């Protein structure tokens, strides 16, 4: 839809949820954890997000009222991923989310970050990060060993972690 | 003697065949008036190769629920 145009107030609704609709637990991750998180996410919600986005596509107007069941699986699975983020690989996550927040949310600033997540969630979790629609020929921008584009500022603290985690043969 | 005219059976038979002649230009005129403003069908009137009327719409934020039937 369109935003608010010329005025608005929000208001809230201080109801509850009928008795009815059980109840679920909610994400609680901003946008720049979420944003990490994304592909690992997708890579184990797959089914589930696809199952939620095809009942609401059969119920043609009805999506909101008949697709809570797709949509609280959904929601249970991101909540499993983000907790075995932070009882597992709890610093590495800080490090590449807050290496986000220090740009625009540009990926680009952070890769150092992303491979030592991407490779304690492979080593822990078995789950990696992929781009799909690609062909074999096509280099996968993350894998790139010399990117034209580079941040303005590689994060400290990313850098010193990435020196010494080849120095320890982690990567 | 000279008084040679066209027997009084073929005059008949040639007004008849006037006659029935103009009778089936009747009955076609008829059958177009009512050929033309009959209803048709939807490939005649606007499209023969995309028959199918429905208006899919754009496709950069296309939301799964839109749908309908």
């Amino acid at each position: 839809p369109r935003e608010a145009a010329a005025h608005w107030v929000p208001f809230e609704d201080k109801a509850n949820m009928p008795d009815n609709v059980p109840d679920v637990v909610e994400v609680g991750a901003t946008s720049a954890p979420l944003l990490s998180a994304s592909y690992f996410i997708g890579a184990k919600c797959k089914p589930y997000n696809d199952d939620f986005m095809l009942c609401r596509e059969e119920s043609q107007g009805s999506g909101a009222i008949d697709c809570l069941k797709e949509g609280r699986r959904v929601t249970r699975c991101a909540v499993s991923v983000i907790e075995d983020i932070n009882k597992s690989c709890l610093d590495e996550f800080r490090l590449h989310w807050q290496c986000l927040e220090q740009n625009n949310h540009q990926l680009s600033g952070c890769r150092k970050a992303e491979a030592l997540l991407n490779k304690c969630v492979f080593t822990k979790l078995n789950l990696e990060k992929k781009i799909p629609g690609l062909r074999p020929d096509e280099e996968p921008v993350f894998l790139k060993k010399d990117p034209w584009i580079k941040p303005a500022v590689d994060d400290f603290k990313s850098v010193r972690a990435y020196a010494e985690a080849k120095k320890n043969g982690t990567l | 003697t000279f008084f040679h005219p066209k027997s009084r059976e073929d005059i008949l038979n040639e007004e008849a065949k006037i006659v029935q002649a103009l009778n089936n230009q009747r009955e076609l005129t008829i059958k177009m008036h009512e050929l033309k403003r009959e209803e048709k069908d939807y490939a005649h009137s606007y499209s023969p190769l995309f028959s199918d009327p429905v208006p899919q719409g754009g496709s950069i934020g296309k939301a799964p629920g839109s749908s309908r039937e």
